[PDB]
């Protein structure tokens, strides 16, 4: 499996027509924020391809 | 998608907008195609 291609499969908002997003932030899943840190209902959003 | 209008508005005023008509021809396109939410102009120093 070549890894070296990612996508983004959480996100708070559908984006607008012809946008970029490159940044590497997390979402929160749940009730619990996840305020930087790893954890409960907390995954980082870019996952790689196997 | 981006467009710049300008116009060389020749005045003798003093402080305020001057009174009268004219408008501003196109001339530069630049498509950045990012999110532009503000902008910021740039002002120049001086040295005694
Ligand atoms: C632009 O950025 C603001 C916050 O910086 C964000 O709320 C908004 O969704 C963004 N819009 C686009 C089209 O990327």
């Amino acid at each position: 499996g070549n890894y070296n291609y990612l996508y983004r499969l959480f996100r708070k908002s559908n984006l607008k027509p012809f946008e970029r997003d490159i940044s590497t932030e997390i979402y929160q899943a749940g009730s619990t924020p996840c305020n930087g840190v790893k954890g409960f209902n907390c995954y980082f959003p870019l996952q790689s391809y196997g | 998608y981006f467009k710049i209008y300008s116009k060389h508005t020749p005045i003798n005023l003093v402080r305020d907008l001057p009174q009268g008509f004219s408008a501003l021809e196109p001339l530069v396109d630049l498509p950045i195609g990012i999110n532009i939410t503000r902008f910021q102009t740039l002002l120049a120093l001086h040295r005694s």
